[PDB]
RNA sequence: CCUCCUAAAGAGUAACGGAGGAGCACGAAGGUUGGCUAAUCCUGGUCGGACAUCAGGAGGUUAGUGCAAUGGCAUAAGCCAGCUUGACUGCGAGCGUGACGGCGCGAGCAGGUGCGAAAGCAGGUCAUAGUGAUCCGGUGGUUCUGAAUGGAAGGGCCAUC
RNA sequence: CCGACUUACCAACCCGAUGCAAACUGCGAAUACCGGAGAAUGUUAUCACGGGAGACACACGGCGGGUGCUAACGUCCGUC
RNA sequence: UGCCUGGCGGCCGUAGCGCGGUGGUCCCACCUGACCCCAUGCCGAACUCAGAAGUGAAACGCCGUAGCGCCGAUGGUAGUGUGGGGUCUCCCCAUGCGAGAGUAGGGAACUGCCAGGCAU
RNA sequence: CGCGGGGUGGAGCAGCCUGGUAGCUCGUCGGGCUCAUAACCCGAAGAUCGUCGGUUCAAAUCCGGCCCCCGCAACCA
RNA sequence: AGGGCUACACACGUGCUACAAUGGCGCAUACAAAGAGAAGCGACCUCGCGAGAGCAAGCGGACCUCAUAAAGUGCGUCGUAGUCCGGAUUGGAGUCUGCAACUCGACUCCAUGAAGUCGGAAUCGCUAGUAAUCGUGGAUCAGAAUGCCACGGUGAAUACGU
């Protein structure tokens, strides 16, 4: 036990458990043998529509001619 | 160190009785974790021997012992004693509590790496971890002048063979590469 | 001048016989105390090939050894860290040794020193290589002489170029 | 492109056998060599230091071996 | 006297190695804790310190074991002093010396010292 | 000997006493000129100023020594 | 059908944007011409940082709309510092046109942010509404202009001499 090295060591208690006591481990797939995809959700936000526009409450059924508004 | 308090309340007697031993060091009781971290030489003014020390001083707040290119002879080449590889081996009781991290939950960390395997630990019961990514102390920065890769982690045992093994490293928890 | 053999189991041995090297390096690469153990291949591996590092195993000295070769070694002689400067002066029992010049080796004595609790050790480097007779001149020391006397030169003696 | 179901195909480490060595040894005589104790014989041979040297140009021959063509009334050494 | 651990030995591969089996307060290891001496080119793993329980497992004694390493007869055999011959750097013959390897076979060790436990 | 003097981008030359700046020419590699080629012109590239050390905002330069050359030195019983 | 036409190392011709303090930065503020538009251009409305979004008048063109000229002016502002210029690049989010924006689009936006500090030798255009500069509009066009064509502001130096 040479008391003249090493400077911390074990501060916080070592914390670590699921998400939520102190940065994360999460699931039993806790093994992380994969990069990071940087890309996936929301965009993807569970469906396969990568944004339509801006939100009507009409949303009618069929076709359209946009210059002319009839 | 509260990963060996679980070793030695809880584990000790599930390894004992399964396997069916006789004797308390006839018994797994995990060894020694050691370190190396290779360089790609120190370079000609000794800086890639400055990113040794700061990436062994984000697992082990030591020094290194420093190993050295006892025989130099191939690629890589000269001096043939001069400093090369970080090794660490580790405290103790210490080491065993550097242990609840250090190759427990060192997961947000993995990308993946060529050890930790259920199977190809060596027919000796002994292995090396070459992590990759740094574990994360919670002080500030993270400017360290990073060498991104580091550490080969080589866990040593009370292990002779493949069954001492894999009661260490798979079902003492924590669980091997899935 | 050094190492092997010829060289015939003491050892000296010859040839434009056979084969290699030296003409220093040394302020620690010397001393002492304290500690420590290789080559090599394999099993696993962050990138290096398992063939720069790591752990383990097998191996058991085949490595190391400043510089050829031969002998050597694990008390290491090798590898390392402290303190340290016995790389000491005066001598030297007895000897191997060479025609001689001369070379080598050495317990102890006496002094003064360093390490070590200490017994103990060390008068260089693990050994054999790393050199040059006398003359003359040169600088330094000397309680030696210093031609009538006193001093001086000069010469002697000792240290060294 | 990894790797292996897939050996059909190569030569290293290794294994068994076999041979060789001036500069190879995990082995080793004969003999020669040193010193010691005793017997015998030996006109003290020997051994010290003094006077006087000649000598240092040796060859064939047996025995051992370098060079040579295991040539030379060769050559160089060892032994006799 | 006996059995056993340990220190110090004698002798120093017939003594070693592998292989297989056994033993724990008698002692010995591992062994836990390192506060304090002291110590790690970093590391209480080592060195060092304080020490029970655990445990004979690993180590180490012990016991069995020839696979191995090793020793190893007897005979013959090469070589050789000397002496004699044929001739060639080649042997025979006289008489002395006489190997190395292999064979039969031996072989997992005998032995002094003080201490400590146990048997008595 | 002692003295003096030299030690420049591949190559050959500039800067030198108070110093201030690595210049020039060939050779390079691309451009320009002319209808095209030739040469001509041009841009860029290309250095520790032989070495170490002392100073000022300034050392290529001035000073010692190192290391390296060269001229003279009628010097070594 | 999918790639390619569009690669990229490099050299060359053209246009772009700037290197600033006459300036750049903010607000406020003024006066253009010429055009194009039915399956098109598309206000006002309400949302949106913005592009746009959606609702819908209107237009059939000196009527409506694309469409608010902009530089210039007026005041504040920066103070020569690669910046408060320039903003290419590059990450992420976003709008959009359309079978389909990845090779290979246009556009918004947020963050970050390089070279460029007047440019060898050489070299081009220019005499008057010209040069210089600011912006406008359209044809090709599903979408997609830095270019082309035309439009108008502000508006010059000078040619002594052959």
């Amino acid at each position: 036990m040479k008391k003249d090295i090493h400077p911390k060591y074990e501060e916080i208690t070592a914390s670590c458990s699921c998400g939520n006591v102190m940065k994360i481990r999460s699931t039993v797939g806790h093994d992380l043998n994969l990069d990071v995809c940087s890309k996936c959700h929301p965009f993807f936000t569970g469906k396969q529509r990568d944004v339509a526009t801006g939100g009507r409450v009409d949303r009618f059924n069929k076709r359209f001619n946009i210059p002319g508004s009839k | 160190a509260k990963l060996h308090d679980y070793y030695k309340d809880e584990v000790v007697k599930k390894l004992m009785t399964e396997f069916n031993y006789n004797s308390v060091m006839q018994v797994p009781r995990v060894e020694k974790i050691t370190l190396n971290m290779g360089v790609g030489e120190a370079i000609a003014d000794k800086k890639l021997l400055d990113n040794a020390a700061a990436d062994l001083a984000a697992i082990s707040g030591q020094k290194p012992l420093i190993t050295k290119a006892r025989k130099s002879v191939a690629g890589f080449k000269i001096r043939q004693g001069y400093p090369i590889g970080c090794k660490v081996t580790l405290r103790g009781e210490r080491m065993w509590e550097f242990f609840e991290r250090l190759i427990t939950i060192a997961v947000p960390r993995i990308r993946d790496f060529r050890g930790l395997s259920a199977k190809s630990f060596d027919g000796r019961g002994n292995y090396s971890m070459g992590v990759r990514e740094q574990i994360i102390f919670p002080e500030i920065d993270y400017d360290k002048v990073d060498r991104v890769r580091g550490l080969d982690i080589t866990i040593t045992t009370t292990a002779k063979s493949d069954e001492e093994g894999r009661a260490l490293l798979a079902a003492f928890d924590f669980p091997f590469r899935k």
